């Protein structure tokens, strides 16, 4: 079997500039037989390149593919918004045929800190016997943040999940929701619940905090 | 225009068996290699075969060799994939895509049209409907409200504000699965403070596979 490996895993550029992505194969691929796909959240991907160098049908001048044996490259000359996506590649052997891990490509922007907000678990929610706690990072960049859950200052640990949407297509921002689920007797039983944030636009850790049934 | 129409999502117990369409519209169906690629949520794009219908020519992936049988219908221009011994690790987005038309329709190996996908869900958690809670705003700008979508299966779920009015600052996040075999997601909304005592915010959550229509009312505390 053949392993196709992208670098880089994520790549963060501005419009205008020129991105370069790379695929290396565990061994030779035949006679240049390499296709770069294009793929945007909850869409199917779009074939860019055929046969390692041959153009789509449609797909812009500024999209190219070079590279030969073990090593190929996809190029965009000149990075357009519309271009920010997660690019994969393919090789085309015999009787099989395997794909990359895939690079994303995010649009750069300045960095910005998250607004953070906290909510209480609904009373309509404790009426079924069970808690949820939400933490919301609402636009934040750039995609790497910590949230610490503390219940009467005690740090968590493994009773919290947390989610981040894509990188938003107008300001070019993520935010992330993490929820910390305890037993109504658990929420009933302390009285402070406290969610810290540590992000790269934070000089010190932002702590949201409640106390309960106030 | 090549146009590939699949059929509907799935949801299969473990050690059954699933059935995928893809119908064809417009180019030539009989000459071109229509394959099938799944991937999973979060994870790569994975060959499983692919069948030419002129010949009945088939070529499957040794991973799901004796698994998977592609058939076609060419007096339908459609295409099939049938997948047994189903288990947990099939849960994926399956994608029918057919190679591309060169100089002249020269065959070009590689997938240019695609299908919509088909969400195929292996479980064995039952069908439930979620329970929505009202994410209410603090009592202090911009004031964030939402909505907490949880203990539903399977996926998906579709959240709109005020019936599709209000777009701007929504954010619905991703569904996660949670220690249990349901899932939950939460969908927030960013909104002027002074608002929130003349304007109404509303929640529309849809889960079709349990015929569940939900609009839940956000309000302060
Ligand atoms: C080349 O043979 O294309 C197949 C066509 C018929 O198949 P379709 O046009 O793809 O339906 O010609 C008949 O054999
Ligand atoms: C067209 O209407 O008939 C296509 C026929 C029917 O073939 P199938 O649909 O594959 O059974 O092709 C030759 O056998």
């Amino acid at each position: 079997e053949i392993v196709l490996t992208q670098s880089p895993g994520t790549f963060a550029l501005s419009p205008g500039e020129r991105a370069t992505l790379s695929c290396r194969a565990s061994q030779s691929v035949s006679g240049g037989a390499l296709a770069w796909y294009q793929q945007k959240a909850g869409q199917a991907p779009r074939l860019l390149i055929y046969g390692t160098s041959g153009r789509a049908t449609g797909v812009p001048g500024r999209f190219s593919g070079s590279g030969s044996e073990t090593d190929f490259s996809l190029t965009i000359s000149r990075l357009e918004p519309e271009d920010f996506a997660v690019y994969y590649c393919q090789q085309y052997g015999t009787s099989q045929s395997t794909f990359g891990q895939g690079t994303r490509l995010e649009t750069r922007r300045t960095v910005a800190a998250p607004s953070v907000f906290i909510f209480p678990p609904s009373d309509e929610q404790l009426k079924s016997g069970t808690a949820s706690v939400v933490c919301l990072l609402n636009n934040f960049y750039p995609r790497e943040a910590k949230v610490q859950w503390k219940v009467d200052n005690a740090l968590q640990s493994g009773n919290s999940q947390e989610s981040v949407t894509e990188q938003d297509s107008k300001d070019s921002t993520y935010s992330l929701s993490s929820t910390l689920t305890l037993s109504k007797a658990d929420y009933e039983k302390h009285k402070v619940y406290a969610c810290e944030v540590t992000h790269q636009g934070l000089s010190s850790p932002v702590t949201k905090s409640f106390n309960r049934g106030e | 225009k090549v146009q590939l129409v699949q059929s509907g999502a799935e949801l299969k117990k473990p050690w059954s068996s699933v059935r995928v369409s893809c119908k064809a519209s417009g180019g030539s169906f009989s000459s071109y290699a229509f394959n099938w690629v799944r991937q999973a949520p979060g994870q790569r794009l994975e060959w499983l075969g692919g069948i030419v219908p002129l010949v009945s020519s088939t070529n499957y992936a040794q991973r799901f060799r004796g698994r998977v049988t592609i058939s076609a219908d060419r007096s339908t221009s459609t295409v099939y994939l049938e997948m047994t011994g189903l288990t947990s690790a099939d849960t994926a987005v399956y994608f029918c895509a057919r190679e591309g038309e060169g100089w002249f329709g020269r065959p070009l190996r590689a997938f240019e049209f695609w299908g919509q996908g088909t969400l195929v869900t292996v479980s064995t958690a039952s069908t439930k409907g979620p329970s929505v809670f009202p994410l209410a705003p603090s009592s202090k700008g911009t004031a964030a409200l939402g909505c907490l979508v949880k203990d539903y299966f399977p996926e998906p779920v579709t959240v709109s504000w005020n019936s599709g009015a209000l777009t701007s600052g929504v954010h619905t996040f991703p569904a996660v699965l949670q220690s249990s075999g349901l899932y939950s997601l939460s969908s927030v909304v960013t909104v002027p403070s002074s608002s929130l005592g003349t304007q109404t915010y509303i929640c529309n959550v849809n889960h079709k596979p349990s015929n569940t229509k939900v609009d839940k009312k956000v309000e302060p505390k």
